[PDB]
RNA sequence: AACUGU
RNA sequence: UCUCCAGGCAUACGCGUAUAACAACUCGGAUAACCAUUGUUAGUUAAUCAGAAUAGGCAAUAAUCACACUAUAAAUCACCUAUAACUUCUCUGUUAACCCAACACCGGAAUGCCUAAAGGAAAGAUCCAAAAAGAUAAAAGGAAAAGAA
RNA sequence: AACUAAUCCUAGCCCUAGCCCUACAAAUAUAAUUAUACUAUUAUAUAAAUCAAAACAUUUAUAAAAGUAUUGGAGA
């Protein structure tokens, strides 16, 4: 909320957090693991692999066509602003 | 949410929404002697009241009623060897009817 | 002392207010020249009709307020001009005091408490209360109200026994002067009571309440505030006779208040039997304060243009009933 | 529920509790973005409640059963975070290039020092911020002093660390 | 932690938190008024914490200001301020502001100004008066209370008459 | 003149043509080695109250050459009652109308134990309304004038005809009007209206108001009508009665003023009190003729009678006032007639607390020099128009 | 002067 | 339960867990009992108690039961005219026998209410030394009462 | 054969050599470490003296030629 003049408290809807809690009915996932399935091992997740994993096929399929062009680099996934989305990924304005 | 920076929001913002909660909680006995219906928690300090009630009502749909709040000062008088004073972490109390 | 607000948030505080003041609550109302009914029903839809469309006024700068500013200016115009029309039936409210928005302040000792720590620690102490309030409108007169049921009256129910301290539910101690005041000076020669006018603040109203989940609570404020500002004043006009803890009224002391959401309309009766609430003075006594309300009722539905849709009579009756009653 | 917050009645007074390993990251990375979302709640919800008995164990001064619970509980949480932010990073970087979630800069303090300054929001731009820019991002003349001590303070810092090298060489001459 | 006290915006009569705001530059048109010949009244002869000379409060039109009261000014008593230069002698009330061309010479006088717009600033004291020595065209020379006498334009206002309090000048 | 004031308190490479030099924008903080830029204009997106500034008044669109002077309670005639005949173009007759006195005359309208029962009122209102000692004239002024109404909205038993009648509180009179060419503004609010369903009987006839014509408005050249006014220069015209069109008593019986100021400073003197009473009174009486009659500028053949009392608790004054013309542009002709009583004491003084010296109650707790008169004269205005 | 263990 | 004493209770300020229960008997209390000590666990709950928009227009007349009545040390934003905003209850304080004086120092320590209903204990035991200090009492006398200058 | 005590060897350092250096979150200069507006934002003149001249005054250091020519209350 807000303090404004003769000290008076005014809570902010929008400023107050929202608990967003998903369904867990369904999910197969628990806190635990069974020793019984074996580890994997960590492969962190990068720009390269996410690129590779999502945007190369289409261009892989475009350029082949020949349907491929400089001005289209939004048609593959590029965001030229993250204003509009509610998540935007810098600056960040989302909490955890 | 706790130990991050909220968006800031100006006229004509979104609603806050935290769909990850860092806010941790846990029902305590109650030390004094306390209605039935009123239960004690101890809840993170930058936690509001008004969190609680929308925590236990959405993750836990838990029913509240009326909510009240107090700050135990941690005693500070314990000293290590060497000297240096040693403060009991300041944790809040939460009464829940 | 202990701080008591008549009207309070707090769950279930008609209970704890009746253990406070040793008052059983009985549900109803206390067992028992014409007028142009429905003149009446036109002269106050009349009044609201003034206040709401006809009045030209300064809008309030808050802009929060200007729901709560029109109802008392509605009420405060009702009250008025009933009392004119209903004087001539019954003479009692010729002579009668009208009080608008004076405070009430009653002082009791009920219980005692072992101090648990400090200087003092394991010393007895009475258990202080203090209640203060300023009914929207209040009726004073210089009779006492005529008995609804003859003192020492028995019946089966029990008064609220709770098992927790006071502090356990939300409530604070304060040290300030004690003050037993029944609206105005020992030198008003209006020393009784006819009846009291409450209206209840926008925070505990039906529609907020709701939204905060606290529906059941509407008849709790209503007993709540009821109990509290009836015993407190009629206490305290039992003091202006003399009677007080060690001196026990000898002769039943009845008053009536209505309790009024701005939309609704609740009555309630209080009849006081007993003076002796500490310890000492409570250690032999059989007598009991026995309190009796009634439900909440609209008054009226709506304001359409320049005529009020939906006012209801039987509430109406209620105030003519209790407005023309008069002692024997 | 309140009964979420609490173990399961038959395991009271048990001296564990069987659980499973935590999840490792790479399963988690395996599932989907709506299945770490939910999965976070799923070990948060288990992490309350072993959190509530731990509270309530201390309290009774009792031991607490199958305390690994809470530490698998924690790590899984913990790798379902890196997980997700591994996924934000990656986006963010394509969409943007940033290194960063948050504007930040390096600048100079007041000492001399070159550190990343982290931008903060604020509603009016710097310069109608009077007290932003009352903020000092400037060296003061007489840091030119310190700045001497510090490579100095560097330098003395290898003599020291080459004494307390010797001295424990001492002890390998004196054992053997 | 040394903040101006003479900070106040508005002038007024009412004493301010007490100092009365005071007037030295006595033919300043009020409202509603051309450059011209205008009269006050004097309302009340008060007290002043601050000077020697006690002041009279002259109010005229829709404007109300304090003033140094001259030695036979008191309460109700008629002011008059006037920029036109006479002719011929002007009718002389003590207290009145007038151009040193108007009045003749020999004529006590206060509260004179050594150049034109410059405000009152000598004679300011109980007991004080300037004598009017010489008059020529538009010089006059006017004997301040320090014995030195000046020559200023006629333009100057003065005020009639000796500051209150005529034996001050002689306290032993 | 001595200045007010200690002094102490008192207040290259950009010329280089084809290049802009470097600032330290890109820092985002000052920096005493950079030039300091030039910003442009900051654009929020968004209206914030607390930084927002008001538009100037000339910019409005209501915003009029001409300037509209408006009295309210607070503005102080420097002419008192001159000036207020002067704006109003009313003649005034010394005392009461004789109708009035005579609605006290009638055995019936006199109360049973009148001054018994105002005194209880007195002491009422000043000492046991309250827990306080001593009650302030801010408390206890407005509440002697509400008991002494109270005293008289008893009187409905005995004069059924009264229940035609009610009050209203915080009602708003408001003019506008011109005189000689000046425009003038009446704002009024607070205090009670008491409005009946029936115009107040006219005071003056037909003849008396034709004679009216003979007097003249008194001037006091050179000070100007408008002097202690507000000047307006964004102002609506505007009529107001104090209720909204089709209110069922129309026209307004009394018009209240309460005058509960602690300390006589902070109190305006008597005559200044019945000129704020005298332009309200007239602003209502105006708004009246004007919403029967239209706008149109006419001596008024029914004339319309408005009734003021204005009063500190203490001293009481007592205003009729007669409508009898709205082409109030000329200073010359029928005239408005207004009947004014003032200086009616009802108590010289009043103890909330005994007076003992040396062990002597030298003041006993009651009103001083009390004046039942006062009460009289109160209760023959409210009763006028029914009896 | 009285007064008193001065 | 008895004997006796007679500044107590709230807030400010300061202190910062000395608070409370349990367990210990080593250290701390200038001895014990008992804890103020040692260890562990608990604690102080507030929509009411407390802390945390702009531009114009315009102001003569103290208080003192404020009336009379005087006085001198000279003693109080409002309300109008426009503009701007458009549905709100979170955060923080809350314990104590407590502070400033190196100390559990016969010291210092603001305000409000009240004067015992609140708040307390001079006696570690024995002996009755001398000498010394304090208090009470004085036969006769009165410098060997409170009156004068 | 006694109590109090005593016994120990590295904790580390020192001097040269070598070597320039370029080693979580959250909050912060506002009242630093207070998540968003207030309030604009900023160091430093010969170094002197002490000291030596037994005080004190100009004055008083901070490869060989050579402590030579020179300078100096021709004195430290």
């Amino acid at each position: 909320g807000i303090y404004t003049s003769d000290r008076k408290f005014v809570q902010i809807k929008e400023m107050v957090p929202e608990f967003v809690v998903p369904d867990l009915t369904g999910f197969k996932l628990k806190p635990y693991v069974n020793y019984r399935a074996p580890a994997g091992i960590d492969t962190p997740l990068t720009a390269k692999a996410l690129f590779q994993e999502t945007v190369a096929p289409a261009i892989e399929k475009d350029f082949k066509e020949g349907t491929f062009d400089a001005n289209n680099l939004e048609k593959y996934g590029f965001e030229p602003t993250q204003e509009g989305k509610l998540f935007q990924l810098y600056p960040k304005n989302f909490p955890r | 949410a706790r130990n991050v920076l909220y968006p800031l929001y100006q006229l004509g913002g979104p609603q806050l929404r935290v769909f990850r909660t860092n806010f941790f909680i846990q029902l305590v006995r109650p030390g004094t002697a306390q209605p039935e219906d009123t239960v004690q928690f101890r809840i993170p300090m930058e936690m509001t009241r008004v969190d609680l009630r929308n925590y236990l009502e959405q993750i836990y749909n838990v029913p509240v009623a009326a909510v009240r709040t107090r700050v135990q000062h941690g005693s500070n008088r314990r000293r290590d060897h060497k000297n240096v004073r040693i403060k009991k972490p300041d944790y809040k109390v939460a009464y829940v009817q | 002392k202990y701080v008591v607000h008549p009207q309070i948030s707090a769950l279930n505080a008609d209970r704890w207010y009746q253990s406070f003041t040793k008052t059983v609550f009985v549900s109803g109302l206390p067992p028992a020249p014409s007028l142009d009914l429905a003149a009446l029903r036109a002269a106050v839809c009349d009044c609201i009709l003034q206040e709401q469309v006809y009045v030209r006024r300064r809008r309030p700068r808050s802009l929060f307020d200007r729901r709560q500013a029109l109802a008392s200016s509605i009420l405060d115009q009702v009250v008025r001009t009933l009392v004119n029309l209903l004087a001539p039936l019954n003479p009692v409210l010729s002579t009668a005091a009208l009080d608008c928005k004076r405070s009430v302040d009653f002082y009791w000792l009920r219980g005692e408490e072992r101090i648990p720590a400090g200087h003092r620690k394991g010393h007895i102490d009475a258990l202080r209360y203090q209640i203060n309030d300023k009914p929207h409108n209040q009726i004073r007169i210089s009779k006492q109200l005529p008995e609804f049921v003859p003192l020492d009256y028995s019946i089966p129910t029990e008064i609220p026994v709770m098992k927790c301290k006071p502090d356990k539910l939300p409530l604070f101690r304060r040290q300030y002067e004690n003050s037993i005041f029944t609206g105005s000076k020992t030198a008003d020669p209006c020393c009784y009571g006819h009846t009291q006018f409450h209206l209840i603040p926008d925070r505990l109203k039906r529609e907020r309440l709701i939204r905060q989940n606290q529906a059941e609570q509407v008849e709790a404020v209503f007993r709540a505030n009821a109990i509290a500002s009836l015993f407190a004043w009629t206490g305290a006009q039992a003091m202006y006779q003399g009677f007080w803890s060690e001196a026990d009224v000898t002769r039943p002391f009845v008053s009536q208040a209505v309790i009024t959401d701005g939309k609704y309309f609740s009555f309630f009766c209080y009849q006081l039997n007993t003076l002796a609430l500490t310890v000492q003075a409570d250690q032999n006594n059989p007598r009991k304060n026995l309190c009796w309300g009634s439900q909440s009722q609209p008054l009226y539905e709506t304001v359409e243009d320049n005529d009020v849709k939906g006012f209801d009579d039987g509430t109406l009756l209620q105030i003519v009933h209790f407005l023309l009653n008069k002692p024997r | 529920g309140l009964e979420e917050f609490f173990d399961d009645p038959k395991n009271w007074g048990e001296e564990k509790v069987k659980s499973g390993a935590s999840w490792t990251c790479q399963q988690l990375r395996n599932k989907s973005n709506e299945d770490l979302h939910k999965l976070w709640y799923v070990l948060l919800k288990e992490r309350n409640m072993l959190l509530t008995l731990e509270q309530e164990a201390k309290r009774q001064r009792l031991p607490m059963p199958s305390p690994e619970r809470l530490e698998k509980v924690v790590d899984s949480m913990d790798n379902v975070d890196k997980v997700v932010q591994e996924r934000e990073d990656a986006l963010r970087l394509l969409q943007t290039g940033q290194e960063k979630p948050r504007p930040g800069a390096w600048r100079r303090d007041i000492f001399g020092r070159i550190v990343w300054h982290k931008f903060k929001q604020w509603p009016i731009p710097w310069y109608l911020n009077k007290r932003y820019n009352r903020r000092r991002f400037f060296a003061m003349p007489y840091v030119d002093r310190f700045i001497r001590l510090r490579i100095e303070k560097h330098a003395r810092i290898e003599a020291r660390k080459r004494s307390l090298q010797k001295k424990k060489e001492k002890i390998l001459h004196a054992k053997f | 932690k040394f903040v101006s006290w003479k900070s106040r915006t508005k002038y007024t009569v009412k004493p301010v938190k007490n100092y009365r705001m005071i007037d030295f530059l006595r033919f300043r048109p009020e409202k509603e008024k051309a450059p011209e010949p205008f009269e006050e009244k004097v309302v009340v002869v008060r007290y002043d914490p601050c000077r020697s000379a006690d002041i009279a409060l002259v109010a005229g039109g829709s404007r109300k200001r304090w003033i140094i009261a001259t030695e036979n000014m008191k309460a109700g008593d008629t002011i008059l301020n006037s920029n036109h230069i006479g002719r011929m002698a002007v009718a002389a009330q003590e207290g009145d502001a007038h151009p040193l061309g108007a009045l003749p010479v020999g004529t006590l006088i206060n509260n004179v100004e050594s150049e034109p717009g410059r405000g009152a600033q000598y004679i300011r004291a109980a007991g004080t008066c300037g004598v009017l020595l010489r008059k020529v065209n538009g010089t006059a020379i006017i004997q301040l209370p320090s014995k030195r006498q000046m020559q200023v334009l006629e333009s100057c206002t003065a005020t009639v008459g000796r500051v209150s309090n005529v034996n001050h000048n002689q306290r032993v | 003149a001595y200045e007010w004031g200690v002094r102490s308190t008192r207040k290259r490479v950009y010329e280089i043509p084809g290049l802009e030099p470097i600032t330290y924008e890109g820092k985002k903080h000052f920096v005493p080695w950079l030039a300091r830029p030039i910003f442009p204009p900051w654009e929020r997106g968004w209206n914030d109250p607390r930084f927002h500034r008001a538009a100037p008044i000339h910019e409005q669109t209501l915003y009029k050459e001409e300037p509209c002077y408006i009295f309210h309670q607070r503005c102080r005639l420097l002419e008192g009652m001159k000036q207020a005949l002067w704006l109003t173009k009313t003649k005034l007759i010394e005392g009461l109308p004789k109708k009035v006195l005579s609605l006290v005359d009638d055995p019936a309208n006199h109360i049973e134990n009148q001054e018994q029962r105002v005194l209880d009122i007195i002491s009422h209102a000043r000492l046991w309304h309250s827990t306080e000692d001593i009650p302030k004239r801010e408390t206890y002024c407005p509440l002697i004038v509400d008991s002494l109404i109270q005293l008289c909205k008893s009187q409905i038993l005995k004069h059924p005809s009264l229940a035609r009648r009610t009050s209203a509180q915080n009602c708003t009179l408001a003019t506008t009007w011109n005189r000689e060419s000046l425009l003038l503004q009446v704002r009024g609010t607070s205090s009670t209206i008491l409005s009946a369903k029936d115009p107040l009987p006219v005071i003056a006839s037909r003849e008396e108001v034709e004679a009216t014509r003979s007097h003249v408005l008194e001037t006091f050249y050179p000070i100007s009508p408008t002097i202690d006014l507000q000047e307006c220069h964004v102002y609506e015209v505007k009529d107001d009665t104090g209720f909204q069109e089709g209110y069922p008593y129309p026209h307004p019986h009394t018009l209240y003023f309460l005058e509960k100021a602690n300390l006589r400073p902070q109190r305006f003197l008597p005559e200044q009190l019945r000129a704020k009473m005298l332009l309200f009174a007239f602003a209502n009486a105006l708004a009246q003729a004007r919403l029967l009659y239209g706008n149109t500028a006419k001596v008024l053949e029914q004339p319309i009678v408005v009734q003021s009392v204005g009063t500190d608790g203490r001293v009481f004054q007592f205003l009729v006032l007669q409508l009898n013309t709205t082409d109030l542009a000329s200073s010359e002709g029928v005239k408005n007639l207004v009947w004014t009583d003032s200086d009616q004491l009802l108590y010289r003084h009043f103890w909330c607390r005994p007076v003992i010296k040396k062990k002597v109650v030298v003041e006993p707790v009651g009103p001083v020099d009390f004046q039942p008169e006062t009460f009289r004269k109160f209760l023959a205005l409210y009763l006028h128009g029914v009896v």
